[PDB]
């Protein structure tokens, strides 16, 4: 989706 | 790194690797970078130093692999590249090591978000965590000392923090390190960040988020004792990064 900075998935 | 484990991008997604094209026809890997913003790369001034021709430079974002291609990977050239003016290096170190990549794709884009592709989060002013805190650094630079090769699998290792009261011992690097590093080292001298890793990230928790706390410097040697991997202490950099990326 958009960033979302330091999470990993 | 010397010691950790294999991984796969998706535990380290703002890893960026950036390679070097030569007449001839190969390509080699230069150094670890890390993606901040959709646009912007952080890594470190020495990795260009020497060779400061962007449009000989290839950052890739999605790499677990160093020659061979992972599914999802993405390919940029260098747009900027902002080098530290006051970057210096002595015997060991070198002093203001840090640089700014700006990529485009050949299609005119910066990153897109995916499970392999992620910004990593920036310290507050000053703000770092206190030593003894666990961070970790990832790269593809040498297991050991000796060898003349880098792995093809990317590897990641947890490091601890240390002071700069420990890390100025004369002992250990004494002056050399100041007020702008990082020191972090393994209580058992085990595991370690060696050539080939620089630029890449050292990454800590802080205030709840992971972040950049600093960037892949130097180090005498390769895990050995007394001798902590120094970075460059990215809190201390904020309003330079924040210069050029506005
Ligand atoms: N022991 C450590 N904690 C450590 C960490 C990063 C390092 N990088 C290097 C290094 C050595 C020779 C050349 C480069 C270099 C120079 C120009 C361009 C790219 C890498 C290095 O980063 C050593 C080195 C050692």
């Amino acid at each position: 989706l958009k960033f979302q900075c330091g999470q990993k998935t | 790194i010397i010691g950790g484990e294999f991984t796969t991008i998706e535990n380290q997604p703002w890893f960026a690797a950036i390679y070097r094209r030569h007449r001839g026809g190969s390509v080699t890997y230069v150094c670890g970078g890390s993606l901040m913003s959709p646009c912007w790369v952080i890594s470190a001034t020495h990795c260009f130093i020497d060779y400061p021709k962007k449009e000989d430079y290839i950052v890739y974002l999605g790499r677990s692999r160093l020659n061979s291609n992972t599914q999802g990977e993405m390919k940029f050239e260098v747009e900027n590249l902002i080098l530290h003016k006051d970057y210096s290096a002595d015997t060991l170190a070198h002093h203001n090591d840090i640089a700014l990549l700006k990529i485009r794709s050949k299609e005119g884009r910066c990153a897109q978000p995916s499970r392999t592709i992620q910004t990593i989060c920036l310290p507050s002013m000053y703000n770092d965590p206190q030593f003894g805190t666990s961070c970790e650094i990832t790269g593809f630079g040498k297991e050991a000392s000796t060898d003349y090769l880098y792995p093809e699998q990317l590897k990641m290792t947890v490091v601890k923090l240390i002071s700069h009261r420990e890390c100025q011992q004369p002992h250990y690097y004494g002056s050399e390190v100041t007020t702008k590093m990082l020191c972090a080292a393994d209580p058992q001298w085990k595991t370690d960040a060696c050539q080939g890793d620089s630029g890449g990230p050292l990454v800590c928790s802080l205030q709840g988020r992971m972040t950049l706390t600093g960037i892949v410097s130097w180090g005498r040697g390769c895990a050995l004792k007394d001798k902590p991997g120094v970075y460059t202490r990215v809190s201390h950099f904020l309003p330079w990064i924040r210069s050029h990326t506005k």
